[PDB]
């Protein structure tokens, strides 16, 4: 919780981030780092991608690290985290 | 809304986003630039200047607040099984009163950041902190009032685990000393108390000490345990120096189980002591090197109650010295200017290898190098981090240089024996 | 082994005599070590030569037991001389020459009499020349040998030499190469005897290889009909064997002949097996058929691709066995029919 | 016996004098 | 005229990495000196997990620029990026 | 095959891949189990073979184990001495990755077999040769248990009972030799068993042949292989050319050539000259090849010794097995005399044979009893470093010398 919200904080340190956001299979996310409706609007597109990345997972193998997968992009480094009941993805910069 | 609140404060899902940004952060560590040139060019200029002081290198700087402040490097341990770890036992923060008297924090080899990956946060200031020998995940230290307190490395709560007891019985005094001791199979946490209680506990039991004893020698005179170290190999064997500026061999055997030698040449309370950490092509058990409040460092002999050598080039009070790990001529040393004194004896006798007194006097009260002697932490009380490198050429002893320190000891004896006769001769009639 | 490591230690330290007195105080325990080694020896030669299970490893060796008896005394007698020299070299000058080395060496005399690889060798050369036999030609001696307890005559189609007589001709090379003096005219009628086992060998495995195809067939006796022919072939060429002496020339001919019927017998043997196998797959197939009517067409259509592989097998009594299939499969069916 | 391989004083001693007894001769 | 085995082997004998296979454009295992049951199913479930995060880059931005996705997985952690000009495995051990 | 190489050398596609690859070069650049490395884990009886379909009333016939399948090791099992019932002939496989007393296939056959191998020349086959003499040759790809291929002794063929076979030749060039008792010099095609690739009754010194009780060729050696005389008369065995046979009859044993074989081990230290050996009279003396006498010795057993080869990887080790019921490996720079440990057999059982892991992490050990056990082994001395290959070399020169000091010592030094 705020252990959680302090290594969001952390994570978010780094200044010149777009956004992270911790996120939820519900199409919203646990803590985003960008305006609300933009928000609730990428959190959507990341529990979509989500439930694909699990998909995807599964596909390659269902016994993996359940955890994360980041996805270094020249456009965001976005460093998807979900976890088995909240989520996370860091659409950040690849310096980091 | 209320679930995601529910679901962040939900323990195991709290844990998995700990560990989720623990691998983050490594993540991040291993998190290396593209653009990059590994052919070396940057590395001219630098060495240009290599030739003029590459044996010392600060590395990084585990500084923090969020339990800095007011929190001096209490005591300093590398982690056996994990070499890239290292710990930041506190001070009581004064100045953040509000919060406890000591939070442990973890300088960190593996990687580069500031947040620790191991805290232990308790309501006393952290006097003794050994790190576990024989085990992975396990944390405790010395209290201001004594009583022993346990953490765990991989867990998640930074509260003291277990207590040990405290007591009349119990360590009354504050715990100056602990370590891991003991063997693999036979164990014992050692520590020591400030009025003597010697307390060789249990990792299993936090009520009763496998071997407690209160210590005293010279009729009984109550020992003030200063300078703590123990022989290699020999558990009933270790190190006792006093705040009255006694230096003593303590027996955890036998009948005469507790102060065994007595020492005395310093000229104040024994503030940095290491045994001879070194083990090379040569047994040099029977010696040692001390340090007090006096602006000079003592080396020791077994049988020797005056002290072996003398390095008293200090301008002011020391606070620690040891001596190196694998090279027998260097060996360590700071105070509160921090004082970074590597003299490495075989290189340079009359002066040190790196005396380095810290700009500003830095506090440098306890450190505690690399597991190889390649890096040493030193850190001001304030919180200013400092892992020097040590460049190979002066780190690396040479095979012979066992031998030609024996050689250098004899040389030594030679030297003191010709200073003994000026001291024999020099009483007049 | 403490007196060698002591011996090795002040071996280069022969010149100063500091520890003169101390080798000769110590000379009662080296004595006393030697009685027990001596002692220990002599338990090892009272353990049986065959009786040592390093003696059956021996044998393993292809190590002939008399051969292997031999070379047991023999490597008794190496490490008895191994051990006196050790003792004569401890001892120093006059090692043995003492009043105490020559009762040792007497001894050991003494155990090397006991270790009488001579009168064990008079008494197994004096076995061979009582058996001293020789045999030849009609080397197929069937000897249709009574059952235990039961009159059967197990045919024991014996080749014209013994295994005595292989363990014979293995030991005279052995006995050879310990040295060992043995009668000439035995060791023509040796060399005569390795010449058959070129071909007395094969007639062996042919021997192990017929048994095999007996029994073959007395596992599968419901097939057995089915190999008709091959028993024939099997049964001609056993006939022909019979009739067969080595003292004809074409022995090796002959030979060669019926081990290409044995290899042919074992690979119908292989080929009925798997046939065997597929039959009582249907068998049980036939047994617990499901009441599908395409079940038992399933069924009846792998019975017809195991009765055209049957075709391609080209086995004895064809026909016939494909009536005792047919009756099988009627009383299947029967079964069926009451369902 | 107890040559340096993986201290001894009566040992290091002996040695020494036998290398300075050789000296000497 | 050897720096794509040059580059293949650098990549192959990275630290971490268990394989550098240059599969087509469609993702199947052109390169495939192995066991080409197991490495083409790893190579098209690394093709639906490109469409995947193609999906989730379009959902940020179709006409994006990416560097390399930074995939956690057990099995193999894949930090590569496909395209539709060939695939050349990019899967190395972070802590190698 | 062609279209995935022009794939990888398409242009565009090798400069985007050369980019690409430097920049993710660039970018990504219990407790007391661990005590007993040099203390029990270089020698750890694991594996205790034994299954009783197998281990009654038979014996060990070889040791043999996959190269090209490392995690096998085949378990040569001999005839049912005590059951004439079961075959005399039968095969079973240990595996070092699978927990099964089962083998991967079971090569059965009629009669007793002597000696066998595997193949990673053809890794769908392995082949062995039987008691009696007659050879064949075994697929687990088959159906079949027997040996499909089976290569009749006979007059004609190694009549005499072989012992000494192996499957010479990769896959490149396989004529897998053989030897009979009299050791028929028998090279065999790699698909071919009515005729081996090669046959060789050869004899040496003044033709008078005898008994190889062992054999060993080097690394590489198609022209050459050792031949060990059960008469102890160690004869040169070059085998490729109009110059192979048994060359040179070196005497350094008193007994029959119990355990041989070439200096496995592979260093700085070349010991192409280096020779191992062992007699059937309790003695084991390690040989040379120039010198025909041994170089060292080793006779600690009053019994005979089981098997005796050079550790594959320590020129210092060696992989021995002795009749006392005892370990016999001793690391020559560190124990020459007494073995580095001298473990002893459970029971002091009969032993039979052993084979070295590939890796030298495992060593099997004989026994007659039934329990294949092999004793896993760790890197504490087995593994020899160059520099350690070096110290060994040095070690050699060393022996060289102390054993010229012996000559010139016993010249000097006979009482008479």
């Amino acid at each position: 919780m705020a252990e959680v919200e302090e290594t969001l904080k952390r994570l978010q340190s780094q200044k010149g981030v777009q956004g992270i956001i911790v996120v939820n299979t519900e199409g919203i996310p646990i803590k985003s780092t960008m305006d609300n409706p933009t928000t609730t609007q990428y959190a959507s597109l990341m529990h979509s991608f989500i439930l694909k990345a699990r998909s995807t997972v599964r596909d390659i193998d269902p016994q993996n690290d359940l955890t994360f997968l980041r996805i270094r992009s020249k456009k965001n480094e976005i460093m998807v985290a979900p976890d088995k009941d909240y989520f996370l993805i860091v659409i950040q910069n690849p310096t980091e | 809304e209320e679930e995601k609140q529910q679901i962040l404060h939900s323990e195991e899902f709290l844990s998995f986003f700990d560990h989720s940004t623990r691998i983050v952060e490594r993540a991040l560590s291993e998190q290396i630039n593209i653009f990059f040139d590994y052919s070396g060019r940057d590395l001219e200029d630098k060495e240009g200047e290599i030739q003029a002081g590459a044996k010392l290198s600060l590395n990084r700087q585990f500084f923090d607040e969020r339990w800095s402040k007011h929190r001096v490097v209490s005591c300093l341990d590398w982690s056996s099984q994990y070499p890239e770890l290292l710990v930041a036992s506190y001070n009581n923060n004064e100045d953040a009163p509000h919060e406890p008297d000591g939070v442990a924090l973890v300088w960190n080899m593996k990687y580069k950041k500031t947040t620790p990956e191991y805290v232990f946060h308790c309501q006393s200031a952290v006097m003794s902190a050994t790190f576990a020998k024989f085990h992975p995940n396990l944390v405790v230290g010395g209290t201001y009032s004594g009583q022993i307190v346990l953490w765990d490395n991989r867990s998640n709560k930074r509260t003291p685990v277990q207590r040990t007891p405290l007591s009349a019985a119990a360590h009354t005094h504050p715990v100056y000393c602990v370590n891991v001791v003991g063997t693999q199979n036979a164990h014992n946490l050692i520590s020591i108390s400030t009025d003597g209680k010697i307390c060789s506990w249990s990792l299993d039991m936090l009520s009763h000490p496998q071997d407690s004893m209160e210590l005293v020698h010279k009729q009984s005179k109550a020992v003030a345990v200063t300078s703590m170290s123990f022989p290699v190999g020999d558990v009933n064997n270790f190190v006792v120096g006093s705040e009255e500026g006694s230096v003593y061999t303590a027996c955890r055997h036998g009948s005469k189980a507790g102060i065994s030698e007595m020492f005395e040449g310093h000229q104040g309370p024994i503030t940095g002591i290491h045994c001879h950490a070194a083990v090379g092509a040569v047994d040099f058990s029977h010696l040692f090197v001390t340090s007090s409040f006096d602006w000079t460092v003592k080396l020791w002999s077994t049988k020797n109650n005056k002290p072996l050598y003398s390095f008293e080039d200090n301008a002011g009070y020391v606070y620690d010295v040891m001596w190196s790990p694998t090279h027998p001529a260097l060996f360590a040393c700071v105070d509160g200017m921090g004082r970074l004194d590597l003299w490495n004896l075989n290189n340079d006798t009359e002066v040190p290898t790196a005396s380095i007194s810290v700009e500003g006097n830095p506090a440098l009260n306890r450190v505690r190098w690399t597991h190889s002697g390649r890096e040493i932490a030193v850190g001001d009380s304030e919180g200013q981090i400092v892992i020097y490198d040590v460049g190979e050429q002066i780190a690396v002893p040479r095979n012979d240089e066992w031998a030609r320190f024996g050689r250098t000891l004899a040389e030594i004896n030679a030297n003191r024996a010709d200073a003994e006769e000026e001291a024999a001769t020099r009483i007049p009639a | 082994n403490e007196m060698f490591r002591i011996f090795s230690r002040f071996n280069a330290l022969f010149v100063r005599p500091h520890i003169r007195g101390a080798i000769r105080e110590y000379q009662t325990q080296l004595i006393q070590r030697v009685k027990d080694d001596i002692e220990s020896l002599h338990d090892k030669f009272k353990v049986q030569y065959p009786q040592s299970q390093a003696c059956k490893m021996s044998h393993v060796r292809d190590l002939p037991p008399v051969s292997g008896s031999i070379i047991w005394a023999k490597q008794i007698d190496r490490q008895l001389t191994a051990y006196m020299k050790r003792v004569e070299d401890v001892l120093g000058k006059g090692w043995e020459n003492h009043v105490e080395g020559q009762k040792l060496k007497q001894d050991g005399d003494s155990f090397r009499m006991k270790l009488n690889t001579q009168e064990i060798f008079d008494d197994w050369a004096r076995k061979v020349q009582q058996r001293n036999l020789g045999v030849s030609g009609r080397i197929f001696t069937i000897e249709s040998t009574r059952v235990r307890g039961r009159t059967g005559n197990v045919l024991k189609l014996k080749v014209n030499f013994l295994p005595e007589i292989i363990t014979l001709s293995k030991e005279v090379r052995n006995l050879k190469w310990l040295g060992f003096r043995v009668p000439l005219a035995i060791v023509n009628k040796a060399h005569q005897a390795n010449q058959l086992y070129p071909f007395a060998i094969s007639l062996i495995e042919s021997v192990r290889t017929y048994e095999r195809t007996c029994e073959k067939v007395e596992e599968r006796n419901t097939i057995s009909l089915l190999v008709a022919g091959l028993k024939k072939e099997v049964q001609a060429l056993i006939a022909e064997g019979i009739a067969l002496v080595w003292e004809s020339y074409k022995l090796d001919p002959y030979v060669q002949r019926l081990a290409e019927t044995v290899f042919n017998f074992q690979e119908k043997v292989d080929d009925l097996l798997i046939i065997e196998e597929k039959i009582d797959l249907e068998v049980r197939s036939l047994e617990t058929c499901m009441y599908d009517h395409k079940t038992f067409s399933e069924i009846l259509n792998r019975v017809q691709k195991a009765v055209d592989d049957l075709n391609l097998h080209s086995y004895s009594n064809l026909p016939i066995w494909v009536n005792k299939l047919d009756m099988e499969i009627e009383r299947i069916l029967g079964v069926r029919l009451q369902a | 016996v107890l040559r340096p391989q993986v201290f001894d004083a009566a040992d290091a001693n002996a040695i020494e004098e036998v290398n300075l007894a050789y000296e000497n001769v």
